[PDB]
């Protein structure tokens, strides 16, 4: 759209479902999966202005979409990330090692040396092993990759952006809830981590069930469905149900952000039937299942929404 | 008798001549899980498992 809105005359076409393109003659658009898929002379072309649009895609050096990306090498090859690092400065090695291979170091290099962490000198200034005083060396690094990134603060020139609000709530563990978290952690060590696998890795997964949906806790739901959720295993339920009584009190559009799509339907059996207080509020859905069309018609109905 | 076995007398048998008795128990226990699941004992049912 972009692309025949200021410069109709460009020769842009969408590789999903296209036809001719090199066989024609100018630019070309894809998606990451179609990359993968289009493994064929296309990696050869040499596409002498090569951009991707979804860094951010490519974080992991081990990952199929970044290795395939790699390949096809070109003499300007682009990132256009959506955002910065976010896990791991090896993120960065393989964002910049596909645009400038040659201006950076080996992996190795990199791990052992280009690391915030104590790799890199956490204690740069010679105190404690704590990251505190790594400094003159990644920072060394940084400046190094500054003149290669480019970055504009939405508060640059979007300055009108009302107050954001780190308000970290706080709830408390029910005796049944407490009960079961000892119950897992006296039982968890098996062979201490058992590779994770439940216990420490996913165990995890199985305090975080505690936490939220004890009631529900097995995959078998139907048996409890009829009793369960019940709120009264989880005050987070509680507070829940308290701040959305209060915003629909008070009109405003709340936004609910959840875990795996479990945890979802619990809370809409909870809100929808469970709870008459909450059950006279109207409400959305939506899950990684919903359709695209109708995902944007959810998403312009909350835009507009009468809902709660 | 004529190999190393031999001949008993039946009515002493009968009488209670070497009858011994014979004691087998058996064992069964609710399996460790009860991470959302168990084994409970019950009486199956053809219709239900």
């Amino acid at each position: 759209n972009e692309f025949q809105h200021w410069w109709p005359p460009l020769r842009t076409v969408i590789l999903h479902s296209m036809g001719s393109g090199m066989a024609s003659d100018h630019i070309l658009i894809t998606t990451y999966v179609g990359l993968r898929i289009h493994s064929d002379k296309l990696l050869k072309v040499k596409w002498q202005y090569a951009v991707l649009d979804e860094g951010h895609k490519i974080r992991n050096p081990d990952s199929e979409i970044s290795l395939t990306c790699k390949k096809l090498k070109t003499h300007n090859r682009i990132i256009l990330s959506g955002t910065p690092i976010q896990n791991n400065l090896t993120e960065l090695w393989s964002l910049f090692d596909f645009i400038f291979p040659g201006k950076l170091g080996t992996l190795p290099v990199f791990q052992q040396q280009f690391v915030i962490p104590i790799n890199i000198g956490g204690y740069a200034n010679a105190t404690n092993i704590q990251v505190q005083t790594g400094y003159k060396c990644a920072v060394a690094l940084r400046d190094l990759i500054s003149p290669y990134l480019l970055r504009r603060v939405k508060a640059d020139v979007a300055k009108d952006l009302p107050q954001k609000k780190e308000m970290v709530l706080f709830c408390k563990l029910t005796k049944y809830q407490r009960s079961k978290y000892l119950e897992f952690l006296h039982s968890s060590d098996l062979n201490q981590i058992q590779n994770g696998k439940r216990n420490v890795l996913f165990g995890i997964d199985i305090l975080r069930k505690i936490c939220n949906h004890p009631d529900l806790l097995d995959r078998d739901t139907k048996r409890h469905n009829p009793d369960y959720g019940d709120p009264k295993r989880s005050g987070k339920m509680q507070v829940v149900k308290q701040l959305l009584l209060l915003w629909h009190k008070q009109g405003y559009k709340a936004l609910l952000f959840t875990q795996s799509r479990q945890m979802l339907d619990i809370l809409e059996e909870f809100i929808s039937t469970k709870d008459p207080d909450l059950s006279h509020l109207n409400y959305l859905r939506m899950d990684g299942t919903t359709n695209i069309k109708g995902r944007q018609s959810l998403v312009d109905r909350f835009n507009n929404e009468s809902f709660d | 008798n004529q190999e190393d076995s031999m001949i008993m007398n039946q009515s002493s048998i009968d009488r209670g001549l070497f009858r011994s008795l014979f004691f087998r128990s058996y064992m069964d226990q609710e399996k460790k899980y009860g991470m959302s699941i168990t084994e409970t004992f019950e009486k199956p049912q053809r219709t239900n498992t």
